[PDB]
């Protein structure tokens, strides 16, 4: 039974090193694995002058360390068949590796060598600088991310969160060997890091290899304390980047989210599970269960749309995004806001029951392989401070009912001034005022 | 159907805030009034003139009319 298969999922071991770093992992009977360090750093932690460093760093994290330069480092990893990947968001950075369990320790070594001893070769920087600069131009043509950036840019205008993860053009043109060095030395620290791993690994063999390469100890009490960030203020507002030269328009709308810790996030997710998502290649077409998707199809309202619940430590963004043609923006938006209102005022048990199953299947698929599991462990600790097992998630999801979905959505959506970002040939979509009024009365 | 076929517009970004995050009548003394005055000045010498020039003509014609109703003693000095 489903119920049992859940209980029988091995536990996630978590032990803390005397230096503050936390080592966690889930052992399976798998010959291959994924281990990595998930860090509590990112553009949010940056400032006006170093915005982008964490990214510039990401660009050098692999170009070799001091103990073993570029050529060697690369050669040593490729030759063992391991995959080295990593990323960086607004409140989270991470470098992880995919290799056979047999090399779990040599991997751990490599990791520690990357986060602790990045080369930062003066000559490499000036090159990755030209590289990042082009990545920006390529990303500038990805309306979907140009939109979410703007969404943040205004939803959290004037604050830390209103900054792009990649950073300013100036910032990247002038950042220095120093600033980068500083960022790493200021942010990459044991208490704010998590060595997570999953596969055919022994927690012990892991934790042991951990104490060995992650030995650096702290003296003062400050070094053991994780700094709390000044919070970000939400603002009902809009930003409209118009360009009738673009073929389609992109729209994103959202209200402020509750933040990782809050339980409501579960219901909020159950909610988005109802509205769900669409994209012209869904074969369900007109029979799809999602009311918005249907209208989208019956009336050719858009090319795609997605609901999201982007969470952060102390805040979040709960809204939706859609791509449409210049002349179907309004109906689309109109219908969309309609569903949000429907959530608040007339959700059905039938709706939620489904939304739940869709959500359950979702959480389970989020752990499909070793990298994804490791990514979940690396995150739960960093955000929830522990691990929430499918067995738990399920119970929290199973407890959600209509009456509940209604109250929450009402609590976060009804009559709230939303943040909106539009890009492209957005002439037909108009007036904040109008959009603001779509925030009440089903 | 008029919203969507209006104009070919490119590269203009605008920013605005919800009516609830801002003040209805803001900066009354720092911005409002100074401009009320500004506007008033720019026009006075265009409007006021002909209106004043009207008043006069009105006053004259009125007083002159009343004057022509009064008697001129120079019609009865003789007899």
């Amino acid at each position: 039974t489903y119920a049992q298969t859940l209980q029988n999922i091995p536990e996630t071991n978590v032990t803390t090193l005397d230096n503050g770093l936390r080592v966690a992992s889930e052992e399976s009977s798998q010959p291959t694995c994924t281990v990595g360090v998930w860090i509590g750093a990112g553009s949010r932690y940056e400032n006006e002058k170093n915005n982008g460093a964490g990214y510039f760093v990401e660009h050098l994290a692999f170009k070799g360390t001091k103990k073993r330069p570029c050529a060697a480092f690369e050669k040593e990893v490729e030759s063992m068949g391991a995959h080295f990947n990593g990323y960086t968001s607004r409140e989270q950075t991470a470098f992880y590796i995919k290799a056979l369990s047999k090399d779990m320790p040599k991997v751990v070594e490599l990791l520690a060598d990357v986060v602790q001893n990045c080369a930062l070769e003066e000559s490499q920087i000036e090159k990755e600088r030209g590289v990042i600069l082009q990545e920006l131009k390529e990303m500038d043509n990805d309306m979907t991310n140009v939109t979410f950036d703007y969404l943040h840019a205004t939803a959290f205008q004037g604050t830390a969160l209103a900054r792009t993860v990649e950073g300013t053009t100036e910032n990247i043109k002038h950042l220095t060997r120093a600033d980068l060095a500083s960022y790493i030395d200021t942010h990459f620290k044991a208490p704010r890091m998590v060595l997570a791993a999953a596969g055919g690994i022994s927690h012990k063999e892991l934790v042991d290899a951990a104490r060995q390469h992650f030995s650096g100890v702290s003296f003062t009490y400050k070094e053991d304390a994780v700094p709390i960030l000044p919070r970000c203020r939400f603002t009902g507002s809009e930003i409209r980047a118009r360009d009738d030269a673009l073929p389609v328009a992109h729209v994103a709308l959202a209200v402020e989210g509750p933040g990782w810790a809050d339980p409501d996030n579960v219901v909020l997710h159950v909610a988005n599970a109802i509205i769900g998502r669409y994209d012209r290649t869904f074969g369900g077409g007109k029979h799809l269960s999602s009311r918005l998707a249907a209208l989208a199809v019956e009336h050719k309202l858009c090319h795609s749309f997605q609901t999201f619940n982007t969470s952060y430590s102390d805040t979040g963004l709960f809204g939706f995004h859609f791509v449409a043609d210049p002349l179907s923006i309004d109906d689309m938006m109109f219908c969309a806001q309609g569903e949000w209102m429907r959530l608040c005022t007339s959700t059905t048990e039938s709706e939620v029951k489904r939304a739940k199953n869709h959500l359950r299947s979702a959480m389970v698929a989020q752990l499909d392989g070793t990298t994804p599991v490791c990514e979940t462990i690396g995150s739960h600790l960093l955000n929830y401070g522990r691990r929430i097992s499918l067995e738990e998630w399920d119970s929290r999801i199973s407890a959600v009912d209509a009456r509940m979905v209604r109250d929450v959505c009402s609590k976060y959506i009804y009559d709230k001034c939303p943040a909106l970002a539009a890009v492209g040939p957005i002439e037909q979509l108009l007036d904040y005022n109008r959009i603001r009024s779509g925030m009440y009365w089903i | 159907i008029h919203f969507g076929n209006l104009a070919r517009v490119r590269h203009i970004i605008t920013y605005s805030l919800s009516p609830f995050e801002q003040r209805a009548i803001p900066n009354i003394f720092s911005d409002a009034l100074p401009n009320v005055w500004r506007r008033f000045s720019s026009q006075v010498f265009k409007v006021a003139p002909p209106f004043l020039g009207a008043y006069l003509l009105y006053s004259w014609g009125t007083q002159e009319f009343e004057r022509l109703k009064r008697k001129n003693p120079a019609d009865y000095e003789n007899d």
